[PDB]
Formats: C-alpha cells, sequence, structure tokens
C-alpha cells in the first residue's frame, strides 16, 4: 500500500526533522 | 531480606586534555559541556527504534509527541487544544503518549560521550550522560522549530521522546553541536 503516512489527524502527522547521528541506527 | 538496591549518586565528569584550543561550544562539549535553556513539556514512550521504524513513521511518531503535547499540555505558546481523547497515539506503532512531565525548566547539556539535561528547577540532572544510548532528535529549522525534541533511552521506559519548550534557537543549535561534536570521531563507514 502507498499513502504517505500511517495515519494523520490534528493529533498526529509527520512534520519535522528528527535524527541524530550513528548511535542507535545508521539511517 | 534487603540485600543491595540502588545508590543514587550520579557523578562522572569526562576529563581529558589533548588541547584546549577549541571554540566556544567545542571547548565545553570536549570539556564540561555546553548548556541550552529548555522546558520539559510532555514525554512519549516509544518502544521502537530507528532500526525498526519506517522513514515516515519515525518522523511521525516523533512529531506526534511534539504535536499532541504542544496542542494540549501547558507550556506551549501556540495551541488550539486538539487531543484524541481515548484513542491510539498515532498508529500504536510505539508505546504511548504520556503527557505527565510538562512544565519543568531544564538545560540541554551536550558532552563528548554524554547528553544529559540539568533540571533548572533545582531538582537534579535527568536524561543520560551517555551518547551511545540516544535515538532521535527533532529540531533544526522545520515546522516544528518552535518546539524541540529528543528521543533517548529513558530512565523509566525503554525509550522516550522528550519535548523541549522555549528553544530560543536550541533546535538547530543543539542538533548541530551534538552532531558535529560527535562528528569529531564520526566514521564514514556508517550512518
Amino acid at each position: 500500500r502507498a499513502k504517505w503516512d500511517t495515519a494523520n489527524n490534528p493529533l498526529y502527522k509527520e512534520a519535522t526533522s528528527t535524527f541524530t547521528n550513528i548511535t542507535y541506527r545508521g539511517t | 531480606g534487603q540485600l543491595g538496591g540502588e545508590e543514587w549518586t550520579r557523578h562522572g565528569s569526562f576529563v581529558n586534555k589533548p588541547t584546549r584550543g577549541w571554540l566556544h561550544p567545542n571547548d565545553k562539549v570536549m570539556g564540561p559541556g555546553v548548556s541550552y535553556l529548555v522546558r520539559y513539556m510532555g514525554c512519549v514512550e516509544v518502544l521502537q527504534s530507528m532500526r525498526a521504524l519506517d522513514f515516515n513513521t519515525r518522523t511521525q511518531v516523533t512529531r506526534e509527541a511534539i504535536s499532541l503535547v504542544c496542542e494540549a499540555v501547558p507550556g506551549a505558546k501556540g495551541a488550539t487544544r486538539r487531543r484524541k481523547p481515548c484513542s491510539r497515539p498515532l498508529s500504536s506503532i510505539l508505546g504511548r503518549s504520556n503527557l505527565k512531565f510538562a512544565g519543568m525548566p531544564i538545560t540541554l547539556t551536550v558532552s563528548t560521550s554524554s547528553l544529559n539535561l540539568m533540571a533548572a528547577d533545582c531538582k537534579q540532572i535527568i536524561a543520560n550522560h551517555h551518547m551511545q544510548s540516544i535515538s532521535f532528535a527533532s529540531g533544526g529549522d522545520p515546522d516544528t522549530a518552535e518546539y524541540v525534541a529528543y528521543v533517548a533511552k529513558d530512565p523509566v521506559n525503554q525509550r522516550a521522546c522528550h519535548i523541549l519548550e522555549c528553544p530560543e534557537g536550541l533546535a538547530q543549535d543543539v542538533i548541530s553541536t551534538i552532531g558535529q561534536a560527535f562528528e569529531l570521531r564520526f566514521k564514514q563507514y556508517l550512518r
């Protein structure tokens, strides 16, 4: 399936930059 | 019987001087540690990691925390108050949003092998003074630049997203600082 997100509404939707470095996961 | 428990004394400063010819932030991050003004505003318990989460999902779960927190709990300068009362966090992908720790002044402290927050409430030092035990950090200059967040190994849960209010620039600052500080020993083999 291809939407964009898993689900979205006033509480919950993706909108920001969240990351760090190579500590927990090399992404 | 009672044989051993916990000794509550968190004290372990990293001291090593190859040189002190650093710049303002670098001097601290390599020595004592830089400090930014932040406000503990809500916490979301995430039982997942970037390893396990989807590219959008991990961004969504992080923003979720910052979102329902800022749009419900006190501290936020901009809220319309919209909380899904009895429902899932975002897709029950992670643990759950716990809007309990909101309204506590803290200090983002960046260190070579530490990333702990000093409670400006005069309580104590929270988070973990261990770089290898973090996960996410939402910041920079996005839509959410007004509210910052960091996800690390939590003292209570396995991992938690902690949202910081009143960044004043800490968003891009701490992100760049922590990133480039650790980057001093960042290998190209990964990430």
